[PDB]
């Protein structure tokens, strides 16, 4: 089955960037009908979407985070990464990488199974 | 953006009885485009229902959802010790994607 | 004045093209249970609307009804710079007015996107720009070849030849980039509904393809 | 007498147009489980039926097959007032007879509305009048432009150019007002089935748009 | 001999028309789960196949490809009795051969009726005869009007004008009587599959309608 | 040099034809839940794409766009042996590039077969060869008949006549053999996707049928 | 949720007009795929339809009441009104204002949920 | 106009039995366009079934309806103390809209 595993520093001082990497096993990013995106969950609150990416390199971001988020895909190593800039104490959270479903006709992001 | 509201904030019940959860949408959701997620505290979330009526693979049959328009429900036939946990509702009928607030279930 | 009649025909021709063509794109099943999209219906209405306004206004204004076609005409020295500034303004106003009238008579339940062109989610802006450049290259090549006065082998309707060229571009790229082929056709609905995503490829794409077709025909193939 | 042959052609041309065109609108799934409506089927049959009767009778009567087109010709002084009274009477009788034959050969289970035009429930009679006024403006403008004897640039079939103009009006407004574009096409089925709701917009609408297109072309654009 | 080249073209034209046209009627969903019928697909293939054989063989044999059209020409004294006996025999032979080839290449699971025309269950043979007489009347009137040598206002393609006349007849009467319009088109598939029910209305109907149109045009309207 | 211009048009005409035509065959429902195939959509795009490049490039290169048509012209002594080797090579490269561009811009989820022609599973390669031979016989016969300079009865658009000949071949044999009618149209996608099954019938079939049509018209009917 | 509340005189002498107003809360008349109409129920009898109205201002009335019924919409205040003229003792009843469903293709009135 | 008739005029049963109600149409109703309503005496009506087979949101599962053509039925699996109230059937397959007559249910 498909599995995902995150990777990152875990402690960033304010105003730097947040690099995170998700490594996929049991499935291939290029050969498939799924996108790959990031979600977070700040302590004591609900899930919040961040963005996605496709094998072709096309991305979609949350409008409230579109200025700071940056997502890239490395099909050679079967990985995709996240880069959040101008981090602030409000950015504390638990970051998840999931496998985004989408509809073939329009290419928009559907539900988020499975998760990291 | 469609704003999703989940009530009650907390739901208290004895084991074995029936639990029903409500996720009400501020605007029409196209093609019954809502999915439900189940997160154990301190664990990654889980997918239960997609499309408001379809059950994901390997999910117990006691989970069922339904609805249309702007009123969607998740119903559990019989509670279990491990079902007193948080639940989330998502809509993906119109971008951008949005989540619910969360409905904790506690043992009465 | 013969000039103000040509500018007025461009405004009126673009108004009717936008209203009838975009009206055929309305999904009458609503947002609850959308009906399947009929691609032949949308392709024919766009194609046959252009063939009709070329027939109606061809001898009055030249039958451009496209900002990309007018730019190709200027580069090849078929209209003056001053003349082409007014056609583009008139075409843009007609698209705005035509889309506004559609929004007034269309019930709020089925307005939807109002025919705004959008690039496919999985398709990069680099790919969308290329798609718009190819379907517009073959459209402007047809205009130059059909309207070439040195030819003696052109038969049939010139207006109908151009319409079927607009149709095949739609039969291909509706699900890729919306098949604009016309900067003013996309500018109209965007102003009304305020949807401005990836709107620069509907000007850069069509304009580059039009200039290549005009320059290649006029200066390489049939000089 | 050449006059009685032109009046007979108007009756005969309108009879065949209404029978074949309205027959394609019959829903063969019945009232129990209606089949999906094929908009391309209805649009092409209406458009190609006009292209055929213009080809058949164009040289005998002028190929009006429309009371709104006949009124425009009178205003621009192309036919006499007395001559145009008989075309309007002949066109109405032909539509009544054409729909009467359709009712006889159609099984009672699928007759339905017999192709009677109706305005959308959510659409006001004010908006329905405006829609009929625009799709008819572009139909009569094509007739005047194609048939203008001062032009030297008209190419291809004139009958088929007029047919494609009727089709695009149907591809747009079938779900708005029924896409009548013709007072006599709506009068026929209404007399038979006795459906007279909002029937005044199918006379004022098309006729107003026809007079503007005829007057605007003849007196402003190409005087 | 110019006669034997004309007879061979009628045989070959009828063979290609029947094979390609009847092939479009095959239901590829089988008898288990039939697929919905596409009326636009069948109408266009029949109409555009007629337009194609008239273009190819129009100058070799006259482009009849119809026993009813051949009968109309004889009555109006456009071909001799001896010449028309061989066209009718050739047309019937071509339909039999064309339907035989379709049966060989088609899998037995999808052969179905092999495109045989049948009257609707709820329609009397009296209504079926009337339907066939009308869709054929307007076809032969179009042929006579398009090919009239006294006219000076005929524009565009004559072959395509006749093709669109066949298409509108199909868009109307496929669900009424199968839209034969052609005695030889019905004779072919019936001989192969041996379905002979209500087969007399496809000869009496189409032939009666052809003679009325030919005589009415040739002797009343444009003598 | 006019020779290098004719070779360039054949490459450029074939590149656009394959890209737009194969794009219309993409199934946008994916491999999970494929959407119903629109037979009219594919037929019209293929037919109208040929009508458009004949209009565009007909006076520059001759408008062959088909390795089977080029061979027919050689046999009837209409182009030189040397001139025909470069058209066939130019057509083959153009098809590969057009299919390669379609592959780059299409999302991997909907690429599917990339429009490669395949014979029906229940249909023998002997039957598939016969089907390709007949739809190509009537295509090349229309080209020779329409472009025959001894004729005085050809009316309308020759380019549109050829396009409607391509469309009717598709409306028949899409579900039999894929309706190639063109050796280079099938060669293109096969190279990209590497699907080479029963590929010899798409060269022998169309080429055999083209030679009969050209030779039979040129030497038997109208010598 | 959507809620409706009627308002009217409650006692009208014969031959005057009957003005009734329904105020909508929890939902917007303009932004929605619903119509709004009136129903009544004379004492000891069944429900009887009266008419409807859309945000665009188009109305449909009962054929037996088309001459006397008059319905108007005030989207600014989120209300719609009824005006029944030439009232008679036979017009005594309990009047409801509901939210009419409809079909997009034709615009005709479907079932009547919810009620006032 | 299609005239709807509901029988029996009054229906009597003990609590717990199965109750079935009939709404017969004087003319064919297109696309199974019938809906059912339940009115408590002295209260606004309520929507139970639409389309003759679909159940409204939040309606107890003991309510189910079916039928087609010119005959539709509403069936209750098990009666309840609060189910002895009037029931109305509506048709909307052809304008104008029409209601039923009403079928009171009483405790036997």
């Amino acid at each position: 089955q498909v599995q995902l595993q995150e990777s990152g520093p875990g402690l960033v001082k304010p105003s730097q960037t947040l690099p995170l990497t998700c490594t996929v096993s049991g499935g291939y990013i290029s050969s498939g009908s799924h996108q790959w995106g990031w979600i977070r969950q700040p302590a004591g609150k609900g899930l919040e979407w961040i963005g996605r990416i496709y094998t072709s390199g096309s991305t979609n971001y949350n409008p409230s985070l579109k200025s700071r988020v940056t997502i890239s895909v490395d099909t050679s190593k079967n990985q995709f990464s996240l880069k959040l800039s101008s981090v602030t104490a409000a950015d504390t959270a638990v970051y998840y990488c999931a496998r985004v479903n989408y509809d073939l006709l329009t290419g928009r992001a559907n539900f988020f199974d499975p998760w990291g | 953006e469609i704003v999703l509201t989940q009530s009650p904030g907390t739901l208290s019940l004895s084991p074995g009885e029936r639990a029903t959860l409500s996720c009400r949408a501020s605007q029409s959701v196209s093609s019954r485009s809502v999915a439900w997620y189940q997160q154990k505290p301190g664990q990654a979330p889980r997918l239960l229902i997609y499309g408001a009526s379809n059950r994901a693979t390997g999910i117990p049959d006691r989970f069922s959802g339904s609805g249309s328009g702007t009123d969607f429900t998740l119903t559990i036939s019989r509670l279990e010790p491990e079902d007193f946990v948080v639940f989330y509702c998502q809509q993906y009928g119109s971008s951008p994607l949005t989540f619910g607030g969360g409905t904790k279930v506690e043992i009465k | 004045q013969a000039f103000w009649k040509a500018v007025t025909a461009e405004f009126l021709a673009m108004l009717i093209f936008v209203l009838l063509s975009l009206g055929s794109t309305i999904n009458w099943g609503g947002t609850e249970k959308p009906l399947p999209v009929d691609m032949v219906l949308i392709s024919l209405c766009f194609g046959l609307s252009i063939a009709t306004m070329v027939q109606c206004f061809g001898h009055i204004s030249g039958g451009h009804i496209n900002p990309a076609v007018t730019v190709a005409m200027v580069c090849t020295r078929k209209i003056s710079i001053a003349k082409s500034v007014f056609y583009i303004a008139a075409q843009c106003l007609g698209a705005i007015i035509g889309a506004g009238i559609l929004y007034l008579v269309t019930p709020p339940s089925v307005v939807g996107g109002l025919g705004v062109t959008m690039v496919h989610g999985n398709l990069t802006a680099g790919h969308g720009l290329l798609v718009e450049l190819i379907i517009t290259f073959q459209l402007v090549f047809t205009i130059f070849a059909s309207c070439d006065s040195k030819r003696t082998d052109v038969t049939g309707s010139i207006a109908l030849a151009i319409g079927f060229s607009v149709a095949i571009g739609h039969l291909f790229a509706i699900n890729y980039t919306g098949a604009s082929m016309n900067p003013a056709r996309s500018f109209g609905p965007a102003v009304i509904m305020g949807n401005w995503e990836n709107h620069w490829i509907y000007w850069v794409g069509p304009i580059i393809g039009a200039v290549l077709a005009g320059g290649l025909y006029e200066y390489v193939f049939c000089p």
